[PDB]
């Protein structure tokens, strides 16, 4: 049910995700970026009132994030959705132009 | 953690 297209930026650098989460100061907001390294993503994110990335790896078909494995980045994202990413917090406000605009 | 956190 995560919507690739309301979070997900194949290029957006991270002090350009970090400018954008600034704007929205709410925990549980964030963003998926491509990385400039092959097969990986970051999901930059607000915990704790303050920003923060993790790394997700691409391998085969597959994307893997600490213990977890997904075979697609939406099902991740998804997954994070429900159930918590960083200490208690899910991924609960996508962030793009759009949201911001608005 | 370094620039980037671990997740749960």
């Amino acid at each position: 049910q995560a919507e690739s297209k309301e979070w997900y930026h194949a290029s957006l650098t991270r002090a350009q995700a970090e400018h954008m989460l600034m704007r929205v100061p709410r925990d549980g907001a964030f963003l998926v970026r491509k990385r400039n390294e092959p097969n990986s993503y970051a999901i930059s994110f607000r915990a704790e009132g303050k920003i923060k990335h993790c790394r997700v790896q691409q391998e085969g078909q597959t994307v893997m994030l600490g213990n977890s494995e997904f075979d697609s980045l939406v099902d991740l994202i998804s997954y994070y959705e429900k159930h918590p990413l960083y200490r208690k917090m899910k991924l609960r406000y996508p962030i793009n132009e759009e949201a911001l605009e608005k | 953690p370094g620039f980037y956190v671990e997740a749960n």
